[PDB]
RNA sequence: UUAAUUGGAUUCAACGCCGGGAACCUCACCGGGGGCGACGGCAGGAUGAAGGCCAGGCUGAAGGUCUUGCCGGACGCGCCGAGAGGAGGUGCAUGGCCGCCGUCAGCUCGUACCGUGAGGCGUCCACUUAAGUGUGGUAACGAGCGAGACCCGCGCCCCCAGUUGCCAGUCCCUCCCGCUCGGGAGGGAGGCACUCUGGGGGGACUGCCGGCGAUAAGCCGGAGGAAGGGGCGGGCGACGGUAGGUCAGUAUGCCCCGAAACCCCCGGGCUACACGCGCGCUACAAUGGGCGGGACAAUGGGUGCCGACCCCGAAAGGGGGAGGUAAUCCCCUAAACCCGCCCUCAGUUCGGAUCGCGGGCUGCAACUCGCCCGCGUGAAGCUGGAAUCCCUAGUACCCGCGCGUCAUCAUCGCGC
């Protein structure tokens, strides 16, 4: 009845989303739209890196169009790339960007500083990185860094706060990278302010 | 138990400084100044604050 | 022919002829509504397609 | 010579949104409309498992989902039929017109 | 024990757990039979490579192979590297997730000060709280995460809305009774009153009264009230530890197999049985058993499906088949309970294990190894040692029902 009909919808949506986010993780991809038309559909796509979306003058697009319209059940797809709104207070976006810059060679505390210090310098309220894995020999380790106003327990952690996972894969084995990021407009439930 | 809550209090205490002859010993005249007063939005803060600022107004007019 | 000796029979019943189409599990598919996930699959997955742990 | 319209969503922001819109459309022509009659709420309810293996106490999640429902009737007017048929819904939102 | 009876988990925190109710599949085990090497190169190859087939042997069955000859035209595992794939090893190489300490009240930071130093202080004392929750005193003064706040549901009232939901008053038609003064039942008009459904709002704040405490924080007892002192029931689990579980959900390093440890097909096994243990069901009868009759639900689910209504059959079942993509049609007239009759303290008219004959359904297949029905048969058990579990109100006990698993199968899990 009416319910498989929701749920038809948004399984297509969730698997065409985890195929782009392993397939454009070079461009930072960022999330996806779609939208319905009387022509057909209307996909939108977020990245930071358009040129390697397009591909030096499609070649890239067509395939895209092609695999969704076919792999996918898109009817007559259209794809338009965008540039992403707020990168340094999406989560998602940060740890995919900590996780190469591991998969390169830094050393994990410069990353995280400098990842730390860019959230905060774009206006945001807090942040917390934790990284784990084979860090410095063969016994795992977890480390924690941490700045600012971060909310953990309760309702307005679940919908104020962004979160994002990403693995980096080295040579000796996998590192589990996540990020928190508060946004400036957050307000806690007990924060009132006087009418002047 | 029935514990006062910090921030209940310090707004609580904020607003009778600022219009001190605005409360008075009633808990519905008090309920509508704290409403139009502030953008507190939870039903169930008003009433908390509403209470205490009359436990305040009742107790000063006594002299403690 | 060579190529029939690895092709499998078409099943219609069974724990055979389900798989999740996120991982390829066979055993525990949720079948409720049209879907087919495993267990494990639909715990990381929930939020995305709407569900909310209300109580 | 009467139409009716059937709205479902997951938000009710959006719905009611939509209601009003049609409320509107209505209300600036003359033709009679009967109110929008809120449609009993479906519920989607899953309990699993939480652990990946078998050891350790048994605990459970039970994830939910809520589909809303409007239903509208109004009598076909072409020149209120056009308004209706022009406006805009989100894509979050599913709306049937039929004739009876 | 066996050809194999695949593997993980062993105090709380293993043992109706791995959503594990396995006939094939699942499958990882046992017996047997087949198939697979991108990409580089070596022998070879149109004078035709690699590949495929009518009939007939081998075979459980098979152009799998062989016999018998007909096909097709460009690559080539006979050879060397390399590769796909791996429910193969390692949870003591990892990620993610989950259990427990514990929904316990903890874990820290900036500056100052004390100590040579590891460290200390704040975080201590008295009272109070479910709480490092608060009020006072203090070499400390101030902050952060956790607690609370927050989100969902239930109970009371108001506004708006009237279909697919509701039927009280008013009108009309038909049929019954004590013959109709009166009293019932259907149908049509008609309405949104009542119930219900779902958006918005109100309502409770230690607010009022009397005591204790310090006159503070609070505590105890009353009034009114639908509701009284986290109003009741849930979601959300801090910094860390447990070399706790999981590489047999998925991701992943190293090591191994790489013409078998990869991929298919057939038949077996996981269902064995001197025995020890966990959780349960049915009973040991009258606070009952049997037979006939009379009452009252809610949650959920339905197109690979739910199926009313008619006919056939003693039952299980069989043949047609309206409506339903659903507040419309269906699952769907629950049981414990009540009334009348038989049995009268007995291994029985208690108990229904075990076995014989016969009839059915699902399925490609019912012997190993499925579920249902009729007649027959009639085991232990007459209240349970030392020990030991759950529960504070619509809770515990007793009674049935829905969904998951699912072609068929519920003494289970989650809900009503
Ligand atoms: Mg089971
Ligand atoms: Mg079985
Ligand atoms: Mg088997
Ligand atoms: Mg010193
Ligand atoms: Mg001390
Ligand atoms: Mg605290
Ligand atoms: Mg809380
Ligand atoms: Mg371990
Ligand atoms: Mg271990
Ligand atoms: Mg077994
Ligand atoms: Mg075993
Ligand atoms: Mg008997
Ligand atoms: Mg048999
Ligand atoms: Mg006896
Ligand atoms: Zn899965």
């Amino acid at each position: 009845a009416i319910e498989r009909y929701f749920i038809r919808e948004a399984v297509k949506e969730m698997l065409i989303d985890e195929f782009l986010e392993k397939e454009l993780r070079r461009a930072g991809y960022g999330g996806l739209d779609i939208k319905k038309t009387p022509l057909g559909t209307k996909v939108i796509i977020f990245a930071a890196n358009p040129g390697y979306v397009i591909g030096r003058g499609g070649r890239r697009i067509r395939e895209l169009t092609r695999i969704l319209e076919r792999q996918f059940g898109l009817e007559n797809p259209q794809i338009d790339v965008q540039e992403i709104k707020n990168p340094y207070l999406n989560a998602k976006v940060q740890a995919v960007r900590i996780a190469q810059a591991l998969e390169r060679g830094i050393h994990f505390r410069r990353a995280a500083y400098a990842a730390m210090r860019a959230i905060m310098s774009n206006g945001a309220r807090g942040v917390e990185i934790r990284i784990s894995g084979k860090l410095t020999g063969e016994r795992a380790k977890s480390v924690r860094f941490y700045q600012g106003y971060l909310a953990k327990v309760g309702n307005p952690a679940e919908t104020l706060v962004s979160k994002g996972y990403a693995q980096a894969l080295l040579k000796l084995g996998v590192i589990g990278v996540k990020v928190a990021i508060m946004p400036p407009d957050a307000r806690l439930p007990d924060e009132i302010e006087i009418i002047e | 138990g029935k514990i006062r809550q910090g921030f209940i209090k310090r707004v609580a205490r904020e607003l009778f400084n600022k219009y001190p002859n605005e409360f008075t010993r009633d808990f519905e005249h008090n309920k509508k100044k704290v409403e139009e007063l502030t953008n507190v939005t939870s039903k169930k803060i008003r009433n908390r604050i509403a209470g205490y600022i009359t436990k305040l107004v009742r107790m000063k007019e006594e002299g403690k | 022919a060579k190529a029939d000796y690895n092709k499998r029979k078409p099943r219609k019943f069974g724990k055979g002829a389900r798989r999740c189409i996120r991982c390829g599990q066979y055993g525990p598919i949720i079948r409720i509504h049209g879907l087919m996930l495993c267990r494990h699959c639909f715990r990381e997955v929930a939020p995305k397609l709407g569900f909310r742990k209300y109580e | 010579q009467k139409a009716r319209i059937k709205l479902a969503s997951t938000n009710v922001r959006s719905l009611e949104e939509v209601a009003n819109q049609i409320k509107q459309i209505a209300e600036r022509t003359g033709v009679r409309m009967s109110g929008p009659i809120p449609l009993p709420t479906k519920r989607i309810r899953i309990v699993t498992r939480k652990s990946p293996d078998g050891e350790g106490s048994a605990t459970f999640d039970r994830w939910e989902l809520r589909i809303h429902k409007r239903l509208i009737d109004i009598e076909a007017d072409e020149r209120a039929m056009r308004q209706i048929m022009r406006i805009r819904v989100p894509e979050d939102v599913t709306i049937e017109i039929e004739l009876i």
